[PDB]
């Protein structure tokens, strides 16, 4: 049981972190492309979350 | 000239849409690199 | 049979496949099996056995006994009859016959090649030197990586 | 491993091109009479032979 418990917790972790990752990445994509979106991650391409 | 202005400016917007364009292209291949 | 019947005995589909075909004559028709260590063994049905070449034959609806004849469209603009093979190392896969090597059945049967001029196949065997390939996923990993960077 | 497995032929095994139907009826109604021309398709018996 505990060691069913603990990989719940970590997968649970993990998912977490990913989920985090995916939507700090979050892009928007505009027919025109005049400008970037408003709706664009702060750390979107950057060598850090890859 | 007031037309060179005019036209230079107009062409320096169409350039930004297009250089987005190509940015948020670039942005999509990222996405799909990603996946 | 809608229609008109004749005994494999005379063996006159694989006569006209083959002769017609211009590649081999006749040959048997026996099951297949899968000979296993654990010994499983599934019937995919009474296929031909020309040489070492294997061809799958199934037994239709009405009793009808006809060789998996693929009617894959090709370039020429009329569908091709190819009779067909087995595939992989398990033996267990239906493979087509084009171009005189095999394919997998994946996609270039039911449209011509002029929208997709190569068909992938499914290797004979299992495939050549397994960890090089495992090198060879990450290189595609690596790719992939260069194109990202 | 594919193994092949020797067995007797399921039913009448038939074939695809065959031999021509037309014909064939032709010669089952050319044996003679007033009319000898057979409803539906002409099949194998065994008790005849």
């Amino acid at each position: 049981t505990k060691a069913k418990e603990a990989i719940k917790s970590w997968v649970d972790a993990y998912n977490s972190l990913v989920d985090t990752f995916s939507s700090l990445t979050k892009y928007t994509a505009v027919e025109p492309g005049e400008e970037a979106s408003d709706k664009n991650g702060a750390l979107l391409g950057d060598s850090v979350v890859r | 000239a007031g037309q060179a202005i005019a036209n230079r400016f107009t062409a320096n917007i169409k350039g930004l849409t297009q250089a987005s364009r190509n940015a948020n292209d670039g942005i999509s291949i990222a996405q799909t690199t990603e996946g | 049979v809608k229609n008109v019947q004749v005994a494999n005995a005379d063996l006159t589909e694989a006569k006209a496949a083959l002769t017609a075909a211009g590649v081999t004559g006749t040959a048997s028709v026996v099951k297949m099996s899968y000979t296993d260590n654990n010994g499983k063994t599934i019937d995919g049905g009474l296929a031909v056995k020309v040489g070492d070449d294997y061809y799958s034959a199934t037994q239709n609806k009405d009793g009808s006994i006809s060789i998996n004849t693929t009617k894959y469209t090709a370039d020429d603009g009329t569908s091709k009859t190819a009779l067909n093979k087995l595939g992989g190392a398990d033996g267990k896969t239906e493979v087509v016959s084009i171009g005189g090597k095999t394919y997998a059945a994946s996609k270039a049967e039911g449209h011509n090649f002029k929208a997709q001029p190569d068909l992938a196949e499914a290797a004979a065997t299992t495939t050549e030197n397994p960890l090089q390939k495992i090198d060879a996923a990450l290189a595609q990993v690596d790719t992939l990586r260069s194109d990202l960077g | 491993k594919v193994s092949d497995t020797a067995a007797t032929v399921t039913g009448y095994a038939d074939t695809t091109i065959a031999l021509d139907n037309s014909t064939f009826k032709a010669s089952a109604t050319g044996l003679g009479g007033t009319d000898q021309k057979i409803d539906g398709d002409l099949k194998f018996d065994d008790t005849t032979g």
